[PDB]
DNA sequence: CGCTGCCGATTCGTCGACCT
DNA sequence: AGGTCGACGAATCGGCAGCG
């Protein structure tokens, strides 16, 4: 839970 | 971190067709791509975009044979995005009437990657696929595509016109093949690389956040003369600012070089006698006195600092330092020097000892031998993973003021009634921005304003885009979604109502 | 611009005590405030006069009164001349050149003082008087002097001139009820400073009394669309900065007027702001906009504070600093009743441990900002100086764009023995912190340099940089703890 | 591995405008 | 009006990265 899967990828970042 | 990324477009009839309640999948593809290119062009990054179409009435691509790779057109090669390309997408493109194979189009995109990126450099590759999956396709090549994607490090994102959760049998079969290939690259994380166009618009309706790489500042933290620790510091919070300024130009030619600024000099006295720059000297106020002082003498006599420092004056209770005194325009986080086991142990010891005693450190800071020295506090911060000191600047004695405000509590005129205090007590509950007892006895923030992007930049870029795309029309008004994001939740807005009526009825207010 | 007058006692007791004489204490305080006015570049007019004087000198030739300085801007020559009476040697010099401890009438003193305000040019806005003595009821032997002085003081107070008493330490304690209470310019709630025994406290008391407030702006704070209150904004701390140089003519030592034209490169004609457009190049294109358009695109809301809601104080992270805070207080002069809401709000949110949150707009045509109002309760020290004024502290909160992302790093944990030595080290380095403890080395040297030139002394004093660490004493206070810590934590190789 | 130009960041010192 | 405060453009420096 300390690092979160929500981080955007590719097109979104 | 250059990414080469390819937009791969179904231009057939099925996504051209629209369900009348919504814009066509072709239109949604236009909009989401439009947001994407707007982001990239108004971003400072130099990443390049290539656009390819599949299902075209024509057939022209690097792999294309007489019968193989049919109905595929390389609309746009890999160059930096620009307004010409933007207008091409906006109006030039039109729906097609044929079908092609997206796993041919992505190996056409592999050929584009191979032949157009070899003269360049890229850390990453991404393919963006748009279709309804209504066409028959083959899976014979599935091994050599997955191998190609693995060996060349190509990432995929598949965009579906429908929510993941009426699709045809071919459609659901393609869905599962999308699952299987994206599992074959990325497993369950692969299965999360699917997005609906509604949430896509929700996610990238906003222009992109500004960012920078804060330069590391290496230094020796000194306790007394003998104890020293190697550290590195980074700016963490700053009043961030767009670097590109306005430029001034002639109203007729639109050129910069047609205009010039001139500085006049004349005596303060009557009739404003003109003065040559040569016979002007530099001087200073000292009360009613005026002292002449040349720049050379001023520089030679100016205070000289020793240079870089981070030295500790002593320690005190945290409660000595009320945060209202915090001065300066920056916040530094200080970590240990890069790759020094002993240094990390030492600084860990310091953060621990300080937090245990509930104390803070006072430090003297100097950026370099040219800058002015500062006095500031440092204090411990603890997280999962890393520990660090925070640092902030403190005031010099010359920069305080005091004002002797009248005490309100002892006043006879302004003391509120108990009824008035009850109306206030109702109001302060109704406007609560936080939820308690989330089963962890923790606050949930209903309005976490640290996550909202600065609206001044949103307004600036929106107006710039509107002018560029349409020179004749005047500036558009502000966007309603922008307003909604700047207002608090509607639940709080609705709950505010009755207490506001109560407080208006209770308190008498009147103007001078 | 205002004007202020200082009154100083020549009575024998002023020259008596480890503590400084209250006379020399007064002189040092006056020096410090003159320097303070110079460093601010402020335009007020100061004056110094003595009473009970053995020799005498003043405009009306009344006895036992000595004007040392008329009502004027601070000057280098003046502060040098004032410093001539410092310490015991200056005290002796003063008592030799003037004498001391003669009779006087304070009615005449106050009449002379009114003459000094009467003699002023160009109409200064506020006129004030400040009294130094430790003598309570000086005319307890003479009710005719007391009653004529009381009468005169009433006339001056009808004249609107303020007057106040910095009563210094007295053997047997000073009493306000005996005299001066009926004479000073009062104020509404009285609570008043104790007698002063230390230069720091005396300086604090005069400095807190001396400056009038200057409201930074007159916003409206909106609880909703309908309910709105008038408030004043004040900065309370503001960054000191080196004064800019002024261009000077070589021959006449007269300041010069600089102007700034703009004209066409070819034609050379002066260019109106209408004769030019504003542009940026983005992508690969040039975009043209107007000056009015640029101003318009910045417009959000109107000047004023809008309440968003209330948030419990624990959620405001400490390290989310951005810019120096501001102070907010009710401004009854525009909207009657405002203070009653303001105080009710302060009371209840203090009791509930909660901040308000607002959208902020300082002035016309500025993008908004999110600020949080934190309640702040009044607190007086043991001298009854107001340390923290009552109100809301206005804290700025950062947007998402203000955070910079940090590089990754591995956690490494100290041992309890390491922490133990370090606690011992930290306690051995403990001291007490106060905001007034440190001066700005750059300003402090700059003004020394200017004075050496202004006085033709030419070789300036090198000011000690008190921000530097007390290294040798700190080493001595540590003893062998540093080498113990080093041998313990550091490997045998650096 | 060294040279070179590029770039960005950063700190600082003037200038121009709003508000009392 | 005049001064004060904040924002904004220009100057200067040091470090990073691209090309050989
Ligand atoms: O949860 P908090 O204690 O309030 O701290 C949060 C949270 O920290 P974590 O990553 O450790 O969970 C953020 O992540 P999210 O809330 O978005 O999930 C993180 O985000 P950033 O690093 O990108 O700023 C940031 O950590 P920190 O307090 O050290 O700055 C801070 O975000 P907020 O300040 O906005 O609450």
């Amino acid at each position: 839970s300390k690092v979160k899967r929500k981080k955007p990828r590719g097109l979104f970042s | 971190n250059k990414a080469a990324v390819v937009l791969c477009m179904d231009v057939g009839f099925t996504m051209s067709n629209s369900i009348p309640g919504i814009e066509s999948p072709f239109e949604q593809a236009k909009k989401v791509i439009t947001m994407f290119v707007q982001r990239q062009v108004f971003a400072e990054n130099k990443d390049e975009i290539a656009l390819v179409l599949f299902g075209t009435d024509g057939t022209d691509n690097p792999l294309s044979g007489g019968d193989q790779y049919q109905n595929i057109t390389v609309h746009r090669h890999l160059m930096l995005p620009d307004f010409d390309l933007l207008e091409d997408i906006e109006s030039k493109i039109q729906p097609g009437s044929q079908q092609a194979d997206f796993l041919d189009a992505l190996i056409v995109s592999m050929d584009v990657i191979q032949h157009e990126t070899i003269g360049k450099k890229f850390e990453k590759r991404h393919i963006e696929i748009f279709t309804d999956l209504s066409s028959r396709f083959s899976k014979s090549q599935l091994d050599i595509i997955i191998h190609s994607l693995k060996k060349c490090d190509i990432s995929l994102q598949f965009f579906l016109p429908f929510s993941l959760g009426g699709i045809t049998e071919q459609q659901k079969e393609g869905l599962e093949i999308v699952k299987m290939v994206m599992i074959s690259l990325e497993g369950e994380d692969g299965l999360d690389e699917i997005y609906s166009f509604s949430e896509s618009l929700r996610k990238l309706c906003v222009f992109k956040k500004i960012e920078r790489h804060s330069i590391h500042w290496p230094c020796r933290l000194t306790i007394g003369s003998n104890l020293s620790i190697r550290i590195a510091a980074y700016k963490s919070i700053l009043q961030e600012r767009v670097k590109k300024t306005w430029t001034v130009v002639d109203a007729k030619t639109l050129k910069k070089e047609d205009i010039q600024k001139e500085t006049v000099y004349c005596l303060n006295d009557d009739d404003e006698t003109e003065v040559l720059k040569e016979d002007i000297i530099q001087g200073f106020r000292y009360g009613s006195d005026i002292v002449p002082f040349s720049k050379v003498d001023e520089e030679q006599m100016k205070y000289k600092s020793e240079g870089k420092c981070f030295s500790v004056l002593g320690f005190c209770k945290s409660s000595q330092v009320q945060r209202r005194f915090f001065m300066g325009n920056q916040v530094l986080k200080v970590f240990a020097a890069r790759d020094d086991e002993a240094a990390a142990v030492a600084l860990s010891s310091l953060i621990h000892a300080l937090d245990d005693l509930d104390m803070v450190a006072i430090v003297r800071y100097a950026y370099d031998k040219r800058a002015n020295p500062q006095v500031g506090v440092a204090f411990p911060h603890i997280k999962h993973n890393y520990e660090c000191l925070v640092y902030v600047q403190l005031p010099f004695m010359e920069d305080l003021r005091q004002y002797m405000f009248s005490s309100l509590k002892n006043s006879k005129k302004y003391a509120p009634t108990e009824a008035q205090l009850n109306a206030v007590d109702a109001l302060i509950d109704s406007m609560s921005l936080a939820k308690k007892d989330e089963k962890t006895d923790t606050l949930e923030d209903l309005f976490p304003t640290t996550k909202i992007p600065n609206p001044r930049f949103q307004r600036l870029f929106q107006c710039l885009l509107h002018r560029a795309l349409h020179p004749r029309e005047p500036l558009p008004p502000i966007q309603q979604h922008i307003w909604n994001m700047l207002n608090p939740p509607a639940e709080v807005t609705t709950k505010s109502q009755i207490p506001l009526s109560k407080i208006k009825t209770l308190f008498p207010l009147i103007e001078a | 611009r205002d004007s202020l007058i200082f009154l100083v006692d020549a009575s024998k007791a002023m020259f008596e005590s480890d503590e400084l004489t209250p006379f020399d204490m007064s002189i040092q305080c006056i020096q410090s405030v003159y320097i303070s006015k110079i460093i601010s570049s402020d335009r007020d007019l100061l004056a110094v006069v003595f009473y009970g004087t053995e020799k005498d000198k003043n405009s009306v030739n009344f006895k036992n009164i000595y004007v040392l300085q008329e009502l004027d801007n601070p000057g280098a020559k003046r502060i040098l001349e004032l410093d001539q009476f410092k310490g015991q040697q200056g005290q002796k010099r003063f008592q030799d050149m003037m004498g001391h401890g003669s009779d006087y009438s304070l009615s005449e003193v106050l009449w002379v003082c009114a003459n000094l305000f009467s003699d002023v040019q160009f109409k200064m806005s506020h006129k004030r008087i400040m009294l130094f003595t430790n003598e309570d009821n000086p005319h307890g032997n003479d009710s005719a002097k007391a009653s004529r002085a009381r009468t005169k003081a009433g006339d001056l107070r009808d004249t609107g001139i303020f007057l106040d008493l910095m009563h210094l330490k007295k053997p047997g304690g000073f009493d306000i009820s005996l005299f001066y209470r009926d004479i000073i310019s009062i104020a509404e709630d009285r609570v008043h400073f104790e007698e002063s025994s230390k230069l720091e406290d005396l300086l604090r008391k005069v400095r807190a009394k001396e400056t009038r407030k200057r409201a930074l702006s007159r916003l409206k704070l909106k609880l909703n669309k309908d309910i709105v209150i008038s408030v004043g904004i004040y900065n309370l701390v503001q960054k000191a900065l080196k004064p800019p140089p002024i261009k000077l003519y070589r021959e006449t030592n007269e300041p010069v007027k600089t102007k700034t034209r703009t004209f066409n490169t070819s034609t050379g004609g002066l260019l109106l702001p209408s004769d030019t457009k504003r542009s940026q190049i983005y992508g690969s294109r040039q975009i043209i906009l107007e000056k009015e358009e640029t101003e318009e695109l910045k417009r959000f809301d109107d000047p004023g504070l809008m309440l968003m809601g209330f948030k419990p104080l624990v959620l405001l992270k400490k390290h989310h600093y951005l810019r120096p805070s501001l102070f907010v207080y009710p401004e009854e002069s525009l909207v009657i009743g405002s203070s009653t809401l303001f105080s009710a709000l302060l009371i209840k949110c203090l009791e509930k441990e909660v901040a308000a949150l607002c959208r902020y707009t300082p002035r016309r045509n500025i993008p908004p900002y999110f600020v949080a109002l934190v309640p702040q309760e009044e607190e007086l020290d043991d001298q009854k100086i107001q340390v923290t004024p009552p109100g809301f502290q206005l804290v700025f909160l950062p947007f998402a764009d203000d955070k910079r992302k940090m590089p990754f790093t591995e956690k490494i944990m100290a041992t309890p023995e390491q922490v133990g030595k370090m606690k011992a080290i930290v306690e051995k380095l403990r001291f007490t912190y106060r905001s007034d403890s440190f001066e700005n080395p750059v300003l402090q040297q700059h003004f020394r340099n200017l004075e050496a030139l202004a006085l033709d002394l030419m070789e300036p004093e090198q000011a000690v940089d008190l921000t530097l660490p007390k290294v040798e004493a700190m080493n001595k206070r540590l003893g062998s703890l540093v080498d113990e810590f080093k041998e313990l934590v550091y490997p045998p190789d650096y």
